[PDB]
């Protein structure tokens, strides 16, 4: 079994950057796509980010494209999404999800989920 | 280093070994780093494992009420990395999920040993596919090995069947160096020199020899020439394509006749190029009939719907030279993206060990059927007295198996776990005018040999005797005539009353 953690969430002024963090524990990390997702209270969740398990190879949600960019390190077992010019429709928490198999983004079949952290974006 | 597994759930769970990469190269064989994906020996034995298990579940004659799950994982032709994976098997066994119990494969000879040194200690069964070394028998050595494929002592058999069945009673006799060689060409020296066969002379030389080593050969080949015309060559296929480079070089095509062996079945990449010399070879094919049902279910594969392979998708992309886009295998530096019309039917080609591959598996399969039924008799399903499975009653059981095959032929293990063998007998014949194919002579089955006769060649040391045969300090099969006296009459071939005379017969 594959462990995921988020972390660097957190309360964030409007027009600011944040950047989560995902480690993943076990050495297969380099065989896994990975895939960030949000939810947020009365709302269903969505897909906002996702990189393949060779990196160099993005895919984005139309409502942060331009805005939040994947990538991952895998030498560090480590997947990355910064957010730039965060909006208040923005707060929800971040989960983070690997997928081994699947079709075309967003259509993967996640096999781990994270815990998730909290973005909260104050005006 | 950093490798996926290939797995599918069950009440008993059987490890299995492919080689789905190259062996790695020698500066990365230390960091054991593979190369390329491969598709016969790797993928479609994958997916076959995967589907041969799907159906002996759905069988409800077979293991009823028991799942049969898998754990295969890569050996990349190599022994360092097959040794990995078979730790990795064991791992769970040492610090006492579901204990894997029994392994298919692997392919080479030498790293289905290594393999075996460590899955004995643990007493996990292994029947292999396509390992044919004679070592394997040794049952001290290797107790719990098994393999549904002949090893290469039924290959000399067979030949020493097919110098019998044409009087060809002095040959000459080229083996490659190496294991396979100089084992197959023992067995053969021993099967044939206890039928009455004699050898001119034995060679040995390596594939990677020069154009000087075989030109030394053909020409020592040559020194026999007016008695010995057929050449025994237990020889992977590179050495007789270097003989017919050899007979190229020379100008000596069609002053011999090679028998191969299985390491030049009809393998195309010996005799192309130099197909004139190689005219009249014949050779031994071990017969293995395409499945169609793999066939049927293999060609149906999509990445977008192979949820269980995880090496589907880079063979896919490899196959097609194709970047999968937004897949999660997606791989860069291909120069165009998969189309939707791309099928594995274009150019398929089936394995060519593909039925070995399957009744291996049926083998395991029905070796924990009759053990289910001897332990748990009145139950359908895992009793108590298989949790846990004794590997020992295991392997016990798996030398009593016998079932009929994926082809009809039925499989069966002897004292040593060794199985019979059914080779095709091969004519490279010219078919026409500049067409050279092989073509299916004969039979060879468990020491049955049947040819589809008139399709001659003498090779013989010495003619027969009117009325003694007399041996100077040669061989048995170069002798000459000498007449007896008057008064002696022929005892036997080799040796020769008072009132009496000799009869009109001499008997
Ligand atoms: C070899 O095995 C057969 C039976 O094994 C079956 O093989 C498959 C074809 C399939 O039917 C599986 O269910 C089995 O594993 C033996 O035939 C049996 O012979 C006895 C008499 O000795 C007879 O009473 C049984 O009914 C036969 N079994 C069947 C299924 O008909 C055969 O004797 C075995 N031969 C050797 C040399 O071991
Ligand atoms: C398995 O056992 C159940 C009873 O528990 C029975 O209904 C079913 O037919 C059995 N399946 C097979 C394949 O024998």
């Amino acid at each position: 079994q594959v462990q995921l953690v988020e972390s660097g969430g957190g309360l964030v002024q409007a027009g600011g950057s944040l950047r989560l963090s995902c480690a993943a524990s076990g050495r297969t990390f380099t065989s896994y796509a990975m895939g960030w997702f949000r939810q947020a209270p009365g709302k269903e969740r969505e897909s906002v980010a996702a990189i393949s398990s060779s990196g160099g190879s993005t895919h984005y949600a139309d409502s942060v494209k331009g805005r939040f960019t994947i990538s991952r390190d895998n030498s560090k077992n480590t997947v990355y999404l910064q957010m730039n010019s965060l909006k208040p429709e923005d707060t929800a928490v971040y989960y983070c999800a690997a997928a081994m198999y699947g079709s075309r983004w967003p259509d993967w079949e996640y096999d781990y989920w994270g815990q998730g952290t909290q973005v909260t974006v104050s005006s | 280093e950093r490798r996926v597994v290939a797995h599918m759930p069950g009440d008993i769970i059987i490890g299995a070994l492919f080689s789905v990469h190259h062996q790695p190269t020698v500066d990365k064989v230390h960091e054991r780093k593979c190369g390329a994906v491969r598709e016969q020996y790797g993928i479609q034995r994958v997916e076959a494992m995967l589907h041969t298990l799907e159906r002996i579940n759905s069988d409800p004659t077979l293991l009823p009420n028991i799942t049969l799950g898998c754990e295969i994982r890569d050996s990349c032709w190599h022994s360092a990395v097959a040794l990995e994976q078979s730790i990795e098997f064991i791992r769970d066994s040492l610090i006492s999920k579901k204990p894997i119990v029994g392994v298919i494969g692997p392919g080479s000879s030498s790293v289905a040993i290594q393999v075996q040194n460590l899955l004995q200690l643990f007493n996990i069964p292994q029947i292999a596919y396509s390992a044919t070394s004679m070592d394997l028998s040794d049952k001290t050595l290797f107790k719990y090995f098994m393999r549904v494929v002949p090893s290469d002592a039924q290959q000399a058999r067979a030949m020493v069947d097919i110098v019998k069945r044409y009087n060809w009673t002095y040959v000459s006799a080229v083996h490659t160096e190496g294991n396979y060689g100089e084992s197959g060409m023992e067995a053969f020296k021993d099967m044939s020199a206890k039928e009455g066969i004699c050898i001119a002379h034995s060679y040995k030389i390596y594939s990677n020899a020069g154009e000087q080593s075989f030109d030394k050969l053909l020409k020592k080949l040559t020194s026999h020439l007016p008695k010995a015309r057929v050449v025994a060559c237990f020889c992977e296929g590179m050495t007789v394509r270097g003989l017919l480079m050899a007979m190229r070089r020379l100008g000596l095509a069609g002053e011999f006749l090679l028998l191969g062996s299985d390491g030049w079945a009809d393998r195309y990449d010996v005799t192309d190029g130099y197909q004139r010399e190689a005219v009249g070879g014949i050779t031994i094919k071990l017969q293995s009939p395409d499945v169609k049902w793999f066939d049927d279910y293999y060609l149906k594969l999509r990445p977008e719907t192979n949820h269980r392979n995880p090496w589907f998708q880079e063979f896919w992309q490899h196959r097609f030279q194709c970047r999968l886009e937004g897949f999660p295998q997606e791989n860069s530096k291909y120069n165009k993206t998969c189309n939707s019309s791309l099928t594995l039917k274009t150019h398929h080609v089936q394995d060519s060990k593909m039925g070995f591959v399957i009744n291996a598996i049926y083998s395991m399969a029905y070796g924990l059927h009759n053990m289910q039924m001897s332990l748990c008799p009145g139950y359908a399903g895992l009793c108590d007295a298989m949790k846990p499975i004794d590997g020992r009653k295991l392997l016990e059981s798996l030398m009593k198996t016998n079932f009929t095959g994926v082809s009809g032929d039925t499989i069966l293990f002897d004292e040593n776990g060794d199985s019979p063998g059914r080779y095709e007998i091969m004519n490279f014949k010219e078919m026409g005018k500049d067409y050279f194919d092989y073509i299916n002579v004969g039979s060879w089955d468990n020491g049955e040999l049947k040819m589809d006769d008139d399709e001659i060649i003498r090779s013989v040391c010495s003619e027969p005797c009117e009325k003694k045969v007399i041996r100077k300090g040669e061989v048995s099969c170069c002798w000459t005539c000498t007449p007896c006296k008057e008064n002696e009459y022929v005892f036997d071939e080799y040796t020769c009353q008072l009132g009496s005379w000799p009869t009109d017969d001499l008997t």
